[PDB]
């Protein structure tokens, strides 16, 4: 379906287009620079979210301890 | 007495050069604007975006500056020059 993949490899090639539109240059300017951006942006969007996986266990820990120094009151 | 000289290049492979600065006098092509292969540019020119020089053009800024504007056109065999004053 929609994956991280290819959302990412879609945003890094539209970049690589946008860059070289701000720069008054042909969309397809220098085309192995499409590819590296494909490639970049979907290695970034794979890493951003396990990254927030990752974020969300860790805050989940982190509100599991506010939460059991709150009940400490209640003692 | 007309004396020639025997290394006067009769061929040259290279074939007119398009752009002809003068000591620093440098002519700027917008990275967006069309001047044709056979088109010469010389001294102080400026070729702005969006314009276009066609083919046989000659535009010679050694006496004063030639600027195309933007979105502008020279077309095909004008001669645009310049003088002090
Ligand atoms: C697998 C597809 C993607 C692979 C991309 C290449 C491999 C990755 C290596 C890093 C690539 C990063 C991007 C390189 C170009 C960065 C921007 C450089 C542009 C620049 O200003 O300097 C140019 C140097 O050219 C350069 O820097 C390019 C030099 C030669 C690289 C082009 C060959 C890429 C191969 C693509 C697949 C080939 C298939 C066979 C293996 C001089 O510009 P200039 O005067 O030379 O001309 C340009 C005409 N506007």
């Amino acid at each position: 379906p929609i994956s991280a993949t290819m959302v990412g490899a879609l945003l890094g090639l539209g970049t690589q287009m946008y860059s070289n539109a701000l720069r008054k240059l042909p969309y397809m300017r220098h085309p192995w620079e499409h590819v590296v951006g494909m490639g970049l942006g979907a290695v970034f969007a794979n890493q951003l979210v396990k990254w927030d996986v990752k974020l969300k266990e860790d805050l989940d820990v982190m509100l599991a301890k506010a939460r059991a120094a709150n009940e400490r009151r209640y003692f | 007495q007309v004396t020639p000289s025997p290394d006067r290049v009769k061929w040259d492979y290279r074939g007119q050069r398009q752009i002809i600065p003068l000591g620093q006098w440098l002519p700027k092509v917008a990275v967006d604007a069309y001047v044709a292969p056979n088109v010469v540019l010389a001294g102080q020119v400026t070729v702005w975006d969006g314009s276009s020089v066609w083919n046989g053009a000659v535009l010679r800024g050694d006496l004063n500056k030639i600027t195309v504007g933007f979105c502008s056109n020279v077309q095909e065999r004008c001669v645009v020059h310049a003088a002090w004053s």
